[PDB]
């Protein structure tokens, strides 16, 4: 009754039906390196970093959309799991420019943390690295689309919680500019939330843009004003 | 050096250790500065196609 067994690394736990692997791993304390998943949006199996090896399987399935069948045995830290993560991280750092000093998410990137704790160290790919022309999405959001890894998170963001539908994918192959084709200002309410949705330094704050760096600043608890919600 | 042999013999007679040979004041035995520029190796990495970091 409403309970399904998984052996997450040989550790048995009961899981609600219908849920997927990542919610079970956060139930047992694990994480999985993920990019395009987000805990407020839809699930769109695009990042490919979230892979995990299940026993008796020739492929390696993604841990976002796979439903939990009965009696799994999930190898989060197997051999080809780490091999696949090294491979996909090495793919992600081909078309991403050398803007780590001038970017706005120095301590607060996600590529950097995942590339340390799961990625390779010696690189390849001697020649290439496409460049993408930036847009002016609005005078409140600075936009350099070259740092965009096409992770398709702001699109689902808009199409669900904003409903505006001004940001779409344009192109194929390596050439997929994500943005607005018509150079219209993406301006609505909650548009300030998109600079934290963006998991890389591609959609960032305009008035903050080159004023600080996250490791110097200290955090402080507080409550919102100007609204009855807080 | 740059001294006569009389005081040199006095120095050798004050202590017999061949004072003219090792004089603790080097002249052109110093290896020359602004050397030819170096090339540096990479060790047991940087050879591709095997070296997963999962292995090492
Ligand atoms: S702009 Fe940011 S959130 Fe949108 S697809 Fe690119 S990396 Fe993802
Ligand atoms: S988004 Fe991350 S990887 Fe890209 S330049 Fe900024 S800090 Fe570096
Ligand atoms: S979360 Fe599974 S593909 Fe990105």
């Amino acid at each position: 009754s409403n309970l399904i067994e998984v052996f997450v690394d040989g550790q048995s736990v009961m899981v609600e039906p219908g849920t997927t692997v990542l919610q079970a791993c956060e139930k047992v304390g694990m994480q999985i390196p993920r990019f395009c998943y987000h805990e407020r949006l839809s699930v769109a199996g695009n990042c490919r970093m979230c892979l995990v090896e299940i026993e008796k399987a020739p492929k390696v399935v993604a841990a976002c959309a796979m439903p939990v069948m009965k009696g799994w045995n999930i190898l989060t830290n197997s051999e080809k799991t780490k091999k696949a993560r090294e491979g996909v991280m090495e793919f992600l750092l081909a078309n991403h420019p050398l803007d780590c000093p001038i970017c706005d998410q120095g301590g607060e990137c996600d590529l950097q943390d995942q590339s340390m704790m799961f990625g390779s160290d010696r690189s390849r790919f001697l020649e290439g690295k496409r460049a993408v022309e930036d847009k002016n999405i609005g005078p409140l959001v600075k936009t350099i689309m070259t740092r965009c890894i096409q992770c398709t998170r702001c699109i689902r963001f808009a199409s669900e919680i904003a409903g505006v539908d001004d940001l779409g994918t344009t192109g194929r192959g390596n050439d997929m500019q994500v943005g607005t084709y018509i150079e219209k200002m993406f301006m609505s309410e909650l548009s300030g939330n998109i600079i934290d949705i963006c998991p890389v330094g591609a959609l960032t704050s305009k008035p903050y843009a080159f004023t600080a760096r996250p490791w110097e600043t200290r955090k402080t608890e507080s409550i919102d004003v100007m609204d009855a919600v807080g | 050096a740059s001294a006569t042999r009389l005081i040199q013999g006095l120095r050798n007679w004050a202590s017999g250790r061949d004072l003219q040979a090792k004089l603790q004041l080097r002249y052109q035995e110093i290896s020359k500065r602004t050397q030819p520029p170096p090339k540096l190796p990479v060790g047991p990495s940087h050879r591709l196609s095997n070296n997963y970091y999962c292995a090492r």
